[PDB]
RNA sequence: UUGACCUCAAAUCAGGUAGGAGUACCCGCUGAACUUAAGCAUAUCAAUAAGCGGAGGAAAAGAAACCAACCGGGAUUGC
RNA sequence: AUAUUGGCGAGAGACCGAUAGCGAACAAGUACAGUGAUGGAAAGAUGAAAAGAACUUUGAAAAGAGAGUGAAAAAGUACGUGAAAUUGUUGAAAGGGAAGGGCAUUUGAUCAGACA
RNA sequence: GUCGAAUUUGGGUAUAGGGGCGAAAGACUAAUCGAACCAUCUAGUAGCUGGUUCCUGCCGAAGUUUCCCUCAGGAUAGCAG
RNA sequence: CGUGGAGGUCAGUGACGAAGCCUAGACCGUAAGGUCGGGUCGAACGGCCUCUAGUGCAGAUCUUGGUGGUAGUAGCAAAUAUUCAAAUGAGAACUUUGAAGACUGAAGUGGGGAAAGGUUCCACGUCAACAGCAGUUGGACGUGGGUUAGUCGAUCCUAAGAGAUGGGGAAGCUCCGUUUCAAAGGCCUGAUGCAGGCCACCAUCGAAAGGGAAUCCGGUUAAGAUUCCGGAACCUGG
RNA sequence: AAACUUUCAACAACGGAUCUCUUGGUUCUCGCAUCGAUGAAGAACGCAGCGAAAUGCGAUACGUAAUGUGAAUUGCAGAAUUCCGUGAAUCAUCGAAUCUUUGAACGCACAUUGCGCCCCUUGGUAUUCCAGGGGGCAUGCCUGUUUGAGCGUCAUUU
């Protein structure tokens, strides 16, 4: 689906927090806050290449 | 167990008004026996015998107003068919199918022949 | 960048292409439903065929008026010319076309000799009756072909 | 202090219960609800918006009566009873 | 669950120039 | 508050009835799943922002 | 004094209809910038995204104030 | 004739197989966070069948040790299998400011065998 | 430090982001302000930094020429199989 | 050389144990790897000729989950302070009762309320988890009970202000405006028409601290009272 | 020599990888055309003998009538005539009904379970005050009805 490992509306938190720079979820108290989001080895995210 | 639509049917207006009574006075007991004994599924029974008196004394009293507004032009909005909104808003059978004078004279003269190019 | 001895391609690639990407799986499945539609028409408009009669006429530029090929309908000198009237032929099967205008004697007579023949080879039922029966052909064009002269 | 003394004088609602879509979202002074609108006539929904949509969309509730409308078509809308065949 | 911030900031100053 | 609306006051008496455990009996029937009540609620530990 | 006409009003007057939802496809209005140009302003992305009005099972188009320059074709739509 | 990531009813695939595939195989736009617009998870598998361990004994009890059901408790509702990091006990071995590795042989343990 | 006033303060109410509000510090506008917060255009672009997953056999370099708003980059001739 | 899936064949292996996992036990290959024995387990899998690809990890301050050393370590040190006996209990520094020594010291560590919370209020049962020690106790867990008004509030009025209509803008979502360029409606004399006459605010929303009709004492509950009970009063409409 | 530290194995721990499973997702294809003032989509609160939730339903509330089938439901209890029959059942089908408070939402309002007016009828000795029961009162526009306004305007009586 095309939809598939894109419906986020994570950012990347930058350097200076020790963390490293792929973009994140945001909000709190959820479990997923915080999370890789979109690249392609992030759990959840989307493949390398979407099969078309 | 319960009541039975059937054989209400064949009871009158006012008959039908006097065993709803006698229902309802009768759960009201029941009621008082369900906070002593642990356990009372009667008043299942009774509960659904006062909805079928009550739907056939509904169903006898719209039937007597279908009756009183037999063939006028103008009945209850709650007797209308209930189709869908754009089905209620469509053309009649009849008022599609009204062609002028001046077509049907053409639609007579020159209509559409039956014929096979074999031979 | 430009790298090597290589033509210069022209792709025009560059809008939002992905969201108009038709690819035709459906090729065969319409070719069921086309086939499908055709034998049922037949069925609702029998014994007729499924065609109407078109003329002869000729391809217009200069790259293809050698050649004559199939047209609109027949125009209303030639549908007086063969003892028809307009408004009948239309009810018969016979295509007319109001636009076209006879310019070239060849033609005409090949359209009127094409009108004579097939109503020699058609039976048009009487409006109220028993019809005779008849089998049904489903195509003219194909009974009456075009040739080239 | 900007922080935890601030937060101590937080004792009052910017935000109530909505009359159509409940979800104490009804700004107070300005009378409109954030999240369908009310009283506006329409509710309220952004094509940017495609999760919003979808978490309020039809379907998403009892439908109590188009439900049955698909069951009415497939018998032509009839009108009567069962002839006790 | 325990969100995280920024946990300091500032109280670094500025070195060398 | 004790001066209170007639329609915050209706939303607490349904919070009221929803805090129970889950009925033993349900965990007895044929192809259950149900293990507790997940949607329990504590003046404690959530709010209910209404 | 009585009766018309023109125009404009009021009724919990008799019978009707319009709004809202859905919105993948359809008919319009309005309308960007990121981006490409190895910079950038015309240009490009794009007559696109977002915003607004309006329908149906299809919509829209349609029987030439058309194409042509030929031995002339002949409503519209799709490949 | 043409369009259809929506609604309804059908048939399929060289597709994914529980960190995969829709965010959601489960009471999933659920619990939860924010004043608000909005953000938004984890979570499937005892057995053919509960036959889900009657009764005896120690303890205040949770539980333990027996007895029993089952093809199997090396299946006991902390339940198919049950890896690794990390850890307890038993056995063997070395150890003067790291440990690990390469060539060769001594010592201990272990392995195979031509066989006629 | 000031403590009868240019005083302190509750609720109600008005002002909304290239806008407000400012006894003026670029201060405050929900722990965010030399331009708030949320979703989408958006996987924005990067000549720049990091990473890029199995074995064996044969061969094997360049940091130089000319042109470029060219100097951390390309085209071009060379070296290479 | 190895992995997921596909067409052909070996009438291939298998509940008399397929796949997976563990094994300083064995053999083959220079290597990637392939093969056998044993233990554990329980329902499917492989050789060879071909086809196809979401096909091989040590790293990316990589993503998600699990887990170490540091380590029984830092620490649990503000607000003067605790002690003796019996009772309950398996168990008492921490619960109940009695005695003693202290503190808040009337701009209190006392007695009530507004916003906010939502059952935390009270009773019986009760300790797995929470009260960073303990617990027989608890604002915890299980099960119930409890909030009584003509007089107290809201309701009514208007304040800063918000906002229908009549109209004018705007492609439109909607903007301006509040008595404005409007034919803007309702009472009485009398008889539901009718004879008159009087009267133009202009809808409405906006205060549980502003304006405002009317209730006090005594008793009573496990938990309610200016609300219940006894007695004695008052205001509005008719 | 122990302890202690380290390497390996057997058993037991912590953890949930691997293998085998699948009422889910995903792409392709075929057919159909059906929401709303006859009150929709959505929301709030309620309904069972014992339910908190998902699912169903609306004071006739896990449902009422009607039609088909023909002995169940099940976690415990109940029903027992409901078993050669106008009849079990969270059964299938569905053409007759009910459908709380709301929402385009429509008497006016609504951080209020706030305040009115009209019609019929019942009780309080009551057309006027009070309570109960039932039925109503938004706005724009079209076609007609009735009642009107204007020296805009024609004829006619005097």
């Amino acid at each position: 689906s095309e939809k598939a490992g894109h419906q986020t509306s994570a950012e990347s938190w930058g350097t200076g927090r020790a963390v490293a720079r792929i973009p994140r979820v945001g909000g709190g108290g959820t479990g997923r806050s915080g999370q890789g989001a979109f690249g392609n080895m992030c759990r959840g995210g989307r493949m390398f290449a979407p099969t078309k | 167990a319960g009541v039975k639509a059937y054989e209400l049917r064949t009871k009158s207006k006012e008959q039908l008004a006097s065993q709803l009574v006698d229902l309802k006075k009768e759960l009201a007991e029941l009621k008082v026996q369900k906070l002593s004994r642990p356990s009372l599924p009667k008043i299942k029974t009774v509960r659904k015998s006062i909805a079928c008196v009550l739907t056939v004394i509904n169903e006898q009293q719209r039937e007597a107003v279908r009756q009183l507004y037999k063939g006028k032009k103008y009945q209850p909005k709650d007797l209308r068919a209930k189709k869908t909104r754009a089905l209620r808003r469509a053309l009649t059978k009849f008022e599609a199918s009204q062609v002028t004078e001046k077509q049907r004279k053409k639609q007579i003269a020159f209509p559409q022949r039956k014929y096979a190019i074999k031979a | 960048a430009i790298s090597k001895n290589l033509p210069i391609l022209k792709n025009h690639f560059r809008k939002h292409w992905q969201e108009r990407v038709k690819v035709h799986f459906d090729q065969a499945g319409k070719k069921v439903s086309r086939r499908n539609a055709r034998a049922t028409r037949a069925a609702k408009i029998a014994p007729r065929p499924l065609d109407l009669l078109r003329p002869v006429v000729r391809a217009p530029t200069v790259k293809y008026n050698r050649k004559v090929r199939a047209g609109r309908g027949f125009t209303l000198a030639e549908v007086k010319a063969a003892g028809l009237t307009a408004a009948y032929a239309r009810t018969i099967g016979i295509a007319v076309d109001h636009r076209r205008q006879n310019r070239n004697q060849e033609i005409f007579d090949a359209n009127v000799q094409r009108l004579k023949e097939y109503q020699s080879k058609i039976i048009v039922f009487p409006r109220n009756g028993k019809a005779p029966e008849a089998e049904q052909v489903l195509s003219a064009a194909a009974t009456f072909p075009i040739a080239q002269p | 202090g900007k922080g935890t003394p601030s937060f101590g004088k937080r004792h009052n609602k910017s935000h109530t219960l909505c009359n159509r879509c409940g979800r104490r979202s009804f700004h107070v002074q300005k009378k409109t609800c954030s999240s369908c609108g009310y009283p506006a006539a329409k509710t309220r929904s952004y094509n940017w918006g495609a999760k919003a949509k979808r978490r309020h969309t039809t379907g998403t509730g009892r439908m109590r009566y188009l439900k049955h409308v698909s069951r009415r078509f497939k018998n032509g809308f009839q009108t009567g009873s069962a002839s006790k065949a | 669950h325990h969100p995280r911030y920024v946990v300091l900031a500032s109280h670094l100053g500025r070195m060398m120039m | 508050a004790a001066q209170k609306s007639f329609r915050i006051k209706q939303k607490m008496a349904k919070a009221k009835k929803q805090n129970r455990p889950l009925p033993q009996w349900i965990r007895l029937r044929t192809n259950n799943t149900i293990r507790y009540n997940a949607k329990r609620r504590n003046w404690r530990r959530t709010k209910m922002n209404i």
